[PDB]
């Protein structure tokens, strides 16, 4: 199936989407009619091929000259997440769930554009340095000026916890220079092990129904959870507890058997992590409605996740803040304020209890489950949407 | 070709219980026309009418409108016809009425078949009336015999076969529901195949997981009260017993 959680990151109307479709073919759809002129809520997802030639995108050796046949590497899956300031809950989901990570520059555009310094440092912050880095709108830009802008990048790219991570030059639209693409997908980031024996949690991003308006009840379907596994082997026939719970104010974690664990466009024995994994349970499909199953946790029955309202966290900020332009100054955290605590999915409305010199308490108003430590990204109303602060750990 | 003979009879033969409307009195009675042969005509006299001298405010209310009555006398040739309501049972009104409505539905289908198919009316209603309305009863209630015995429709020549088919069309409600199964549990499935396989066994359609339209068909149109009550109830006892939350409009 799927071996690596490739997510990919840039501007608001530089190319995700296209970049996706020149990689794959597979269409992130851009949807919900707001969507389809403009930009997606969901996280928008492909399939890409990795079969080398070695003597590719189709498994055939008819292109590059030599007739022995592309050499099976590796079936790669995207997570293409929302690249606005406003929706950035979903791409700090999508983080967290992620193995590696994928740039995306315009060339017309700026080199210090706000949104991608963002994504950056938030990558930066939840292990993500794996990073290809694309120059994206290049077929409009000069022969000098293009190099002028790679400079100014390469400049930008030396404090950061970016060293030497590669660019590329590529059209998402007239299709060139992929290749390299291609190639530092097997050689500039390898494959992170994933066992067997590492206590199976799922985390989900997605809820959906596949009942189809016009079938009849004598025919009907389950629900299916868009989640992605980094760790434990997930096979068919299994009992699972989602435990971020359900609501009545307390919450009730829900029980749900597996009808299916589908990956890749064929339904599978197994669910091998480090890959997004649509899962068939015996939960309805009233529950996967439209965005309800985003931010949970699963877990195979007999586990203990619990699920936390008063946080210890550890916490470490900016000096300077991103989103905006007019970089601001990080005034000191205020208590008793709303801040959005991103934990691996999560993106709860957080009070603050108290503040000390690397430690911070906190009130959840949604109740998030911690198994591990879990990492955190943090976030804050200064300028009426939500702009990315910095990053905490649960010490539990 | 709008109407025509019933009974092969230029009148009404004496003491046979027929039905008129009053159109309008000036001083002899009601100048009414006989609804059976609708374009001839009688009348009635003042003594005839109710026994109390009838007001003219009394009067004017009664035109127009119709009642049942049986023929005095007949002149042979003249249309100028005796008429009665004034001895008449009350049960003739059971009796006539509704066997006069069971002659207003077959001129129903008579029309279509015959000026929608532009011939006259009268040709396809007398190759029907000696072997329906002679042999026995008038045709009606063969016409819903006669969608199961087709010894009837061999039993004379169709001059047409238009209208063998347009009246099988004729004579041979949806309550909409969008329930709402709000549900968040792990069996609602089942429960959900549960209410579908007694509800359905009228018209239930999925929209979504949530969302049903169901539109239960109705006989009486009040016959369906006792239908979506039910199917409302069946939901809510299902729910109880799975996991989840169904909730109905």
């Amino acid at each position: 199936q799927a071996t690596i959680n490739i997510g990919t990151i840039g501007h608001v109307a530089h190319g995700k989407s296209t970049v996706v479709r020149a990689i794959s073919g597979v269409q992130t759809v851009r949807f919900k009619d707001e969507l389809e002129r403009n930009i997606t809520i969901k996280l928008g997802y492909a399939n890409a091929k990795i079969y080398k030639c070695q003597e590719e995108i189709s498994p055939k050796c008819q292109r590059p000259g030599c007739p022995g046949r592309y050499k099976l590497v590796r079936h790669v899956s995207f997570v293409d997440c929302p690249g606005h300031d406003i929706l950035m809950s979903t791409m700090l989901s999508g983080a967290a769930v992620m193995d590696a990570a994928l740039l995306l520059i315009a060339g017309n555009e700026s080199c210090p554009q706000p949104q991608t310094s963002e994504h950056l440092a938030a990558i930066e912050i939840m292990k993500l340095k794996h990073v290809i880095i694309l120059q994206n709108k290049v077929d409009l830009m000069r022969e000098e000026s293009a190099l002028e802008h790679q400079k100014s990048i390469l400049k930008f790219i030396r404090g950061t916890i970016a060293d030497g991570a590669p660019i590329v030059p590529i059209s998402a639209q007239l299709k060139y220079n992929i290749d390299a693409v291609n190639e530092f997908i097997v050689k500039t980031i390898p494959v992170p092990p994933r066992d067997f024996m590492i206590s199976p949690r799922l985390i989900v991003i997605r809820s959906f129904d596949v009942n189809k308006p016009g079938a009849e009840i004598e025919d009907l379907k389950g629900g299916v959870a868009g989640g992605s596994i980094l760790n434990g082997v997930f096979k068919l026939g299994d009992e699972i507890e989602i435990r971020p719970g359900i609501v009545t104010i307390q919450c009730k974690p829900i029980f749900s058997n597996i009808v299916s664990l589908f990956a890749e466009q064929n339904d599978l024995k197994f669910a091998v992590p480090g890959g997004l994994i649509g899962v068939g349970t015996k939960v309805d499909p009233t529950l996967c409605r439209a965005d309800r199953l985003v931010g949970q946790v699963v877990g195979a029955k007999g586990h203990l996740p619990n699920i936390y309202t008063d946080i210890e966290i550890n916490y470490f900020l900016l000096r300077r803040l991103l989103g905006v332009k007019k970089q601001a100054k990080v005034r000191k955290l205020e208590p008793n304020e709303v801040l959005m605590v991103n934990i691996g999915s999560t993106a709860t409305g957080a009070r603050v209890v108290a503040v000390k010199a690397d430690m911070a308490r906190l009130q959840l108003t949604s109740p998030a489950c911690t198994e591990i430590n879990e990492k955190i990204a943090l976030s804050r109303r200064i300028e009426k949407h939500w702009r990315l602060i910095g990053w905490a750990t649960i010490k539990k | 070709t709008s109407h025509c003979r019933f009974y092969e009879n230029k009148y009404p033969e004496i003491d046979d219980i027929v039905m008129v409307n009053v159109q309008q009195i000036a001083e002899m009675g009601a100048y009414v026309k006989l609804l059976e042969y609708d374009n001839i005509e009688g009348m009635i006299l003042l003594s005839e009418l109710s026994r109390r001298r009838i007001r003219s405010i009394q009067k004017l209310i009664r035109v127009g409108k119709n009642d049942v009555a049986v023929v005095l006398r007949v002149d042979k040739e003249k249309g100028y016809i005796d008429l009665s309501k004034r001895r008449v049972s009350s049960e003739d009104i059971i009796k006539c009425e509704e066997k006069y409505q069971k002659s207003k539905t077959v001129h129903s289908i008579l029309r279509y078949c015959a000026e929608k198919f532009q011939i006259p009316l009268e040709e396809l209603y007398k190759t029907i009336a000696w072997p329906l309305s002679r042999k026995f009863g008038h045709a009606y209630e063969a016409f819903k015999l006669s969608i199961i015995d087709e010894t009837v429709w061999e039993g004379i020549e169709p001059p047409s076969k238009d209208v063998l088919d347009e009246l099988k069309n004729y004579i041979s409600v949806k309550i909409r529901a969008d329930v709402e199964v709000s549900c968040f549990s792990y069996e609602g499935i089942d429960a959900i195949k549960d209410a579908l396989k007694s509800a359905e066994d009228v018209k239930v359609k999925l929209v979504a997981a949530p969302l049903y339209v169901l539109t239960t068909q109705a006989l009486d149109k009040q016959k369906g009260i006792e239908q979506l009550e039910s199917a409302i109830e069946k939901i809510t006892e299902v729910i109880t017993k799975y996991g989840g939350v169904c909730n109905i409009t």
